[PDB]
């Protein structure tokens, strides 16, 4: 699962 | 979008951008004071900007309206990604106009092999980076749900849909959450989640809004 939000899920 | 083509500047009117100083995810105008997007794109502050084709120039169809509520669904899990969706209201109308236009919702579920329209400014490739100044779009059939979930063992639940080409190569990626898919001229899906983009056997994975239509006038209608 891999959410699709820029420049990523993660990086936020 | 990766495997796309340029849209052409406004062509998808109810498309938007959500800003926190820089677009993060995309959305669709549902009516005048309304947008539909990811429960995981949800953050505080944000700006809807609709209009836009070039989201780096102010080309002149641009509407700016700060987002006054955002509501998350009150069943969404941020580990399995049920029930990723959320509806952000307008702290202003925006002027309805021929660059800026609602999405009509569903009144059934689409079926498997119905070929729709996915759209939004994320990245285009499927291996490194490259961010589009433009809109991109990307046409996409709904796969089966047991082809969806043989590819997502475990992952898939009745909230979600596959779309997208087995083959790798055509699909959404980062950027392109909460923005539209668009079957037979309803919004069908939000772009949610996939395993990297475009891979093989890896197909985007997509928030049914079908399932959600009564919740959605319900919470219009009271907010
Ligand atoms: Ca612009």
């Amino acid at each position: 699962i891999s959410t699709r939000k820029y420049p990523s899920d993660w990086e936020e | 979008i990766v495997g796309g083509y340029t849209c052409g500047a406004n062509t998808v009117p109810y498309q938007v951008s959500l800003n926190s100083g820089y677009h993060f995810c995309g959305g669709s105008l549902i009516n005048s004071q309304w947008v539909v997007s990811a429960a995981h794109c949800y953050k505080s502050g944000i700006q809807v900007r609709l209009g836009e084709d070039n989201i780096n120039v102010v080309e002149g169809n641009e509407q700016f309206i700060s987002a006054s509520k955002s509501i998350v669904h009150p069943s969404y899990n941020s580990n399995t990604l049920n029930n990723d969706i959320m509806l952000i209201k307008l702290k202003s109308a925006a002027s309805l106009n021929s660059r800026v236009a609602s999405i009509s919702l569903p009144t059934s579920c689409a079926s498997a092999g119905t070929q729709c329209l996915i759209s939004g400014w994320g990245n285009t490739k499927s291996s490194g980076t490259s961010y589009p100044d433009v809109l991109k779009c990307l046409k996409a059939p709904i796969l089966s749900d047991s082809s969806c979930k043989s590819a997502y063992p475990g992952q898939i639940t009745s909230n979600m849909f596959c779309a997208g080409y087995l083959e790798g190569g055509k699909d959404s990626c980062q950027g392109d959450s909460g923005g539209p898919v668009v079957c037979s001229g309803k919004l069908q899906g939000i772009v949610s989640w996939g395993s990297g983009c475009a891979q093989k056997n890896k197909p985007g994975v997509y928030t049914k809004v079908c399932n959600y239509v009564s919740w959605i006038k319900q919470t219009i209608a009271s907010n």
